[PDB]
């Protein structure tokens, strides 16, 4: 596993992301939420829609719930596509 | 009459996954007799639950308000939920036992005005989102923290102080 989240942690596994995402350290949790922000901005209006209709806390809640219900086997997948899947499947562009 | 802050907080389900008061949207809607997935198909906006959560907290503290969403199950069957933050805020402001909110037109004013106090906050017209956010706010260290989320990136901050 990765100890703490840095900008060098490319190909970030779902398990590592999810650990930082839930961190009791507010700065660590914020860093994980910023990784999420990058993924959101990269995919919004393309695979899922959309900022005008969905608050950041809403996006954050649904991402958490997806990760929380994920079979342990899937946590080895990269964090970004998992996040994308979470939102694409619930909030498609129409 | 106006509820204490702690009582209202105790009846409020946070939508912040990291909060000790957290409850997920599916469980929140289930309590009042709705299926989250059904609602999302009607309108994705139902995913934004701050006003649903605030409505429920108000009901649980004996506070009266008009809502558009009829409650189908549980202790408050026959009562209503207001799922829109602005609509709920407009009602608390125009016509409730909370009285009129203090209105701030920028974040610095809001932060100084709220100061060390606690109560109900409404963030009106959030940047990049078509709507607002209603929540509970209180000091933590020397910063303000909301039960679910703060949105000072907005046009106006309304505040009703609670004891």
């Amino acid at each position: 596993s990765i100890a703490h989240l840095t900008s060098d942690d490319v190909n970030l596994p779902g398990s590592d992301f999810f650990r930082f995402y839930r961190s009791a350290d507010k700065q660590e949790k914020e860093k994980a939420r910023i990784y999420l922000l990058g993924v959101l901005d990269a995919t919004e209006g393309k695979s899922w829609c959309q900022y005008s209709q969905l608050q950041t806390v809403t996006l954050q809640e649904f991402v958490f719930e997806f990760f929380n219900k994920l079979p342990a086997a899937r946590l080895h997948e990269r964090a970004a596509p998992l996040i994308e899947e979470a939102l694409a499947t619930r909030f498609p562009c129409k | 009459m106006k509820p204490l802050y702690r009582q209202l907080k105790s009846s409020h389900y946070s939508s912040d996954y990291s909060s000790p008061g957290y409850l997920a949207a599916e469980a929140v809607y289930a309590e009042i007799g709705y299926e989250l997935d059904t609602l999302l198909k009607q309108n994705p906006g139902y995913a934004n639950t701050c006003a649903v959560r605030m409505s429920l907290a108000l009901l649980k503290t004996g506070i009266s308000f008009k809502g558009r969403l009829p409650i189908k199950k549980g202790a408050y069957k026959g009562k209503t939920i207001e799922p829109g933050a602005k609509l709920l805020a407009d009602q608390l402001h125009r016509s409730s036992s909370f009285g009129k909110a203090k209105i701030f037109f920028n974040a610095p004013d809001a932060e100084k005005g709220i100061g060390n106090k606690k109560g109900v906050v409404f963030f009106n017209k959030i940047t990049n989102y078509d709507g607002g956010h209603i929540d509970l706010i209180e000091p933590e260290n020397s910063l303000l923290t909301c039960h679910s989320h703060c949105y000072f990136n907005c046009k106006e901050v309304w505040f009703w102080e609670l004891s």
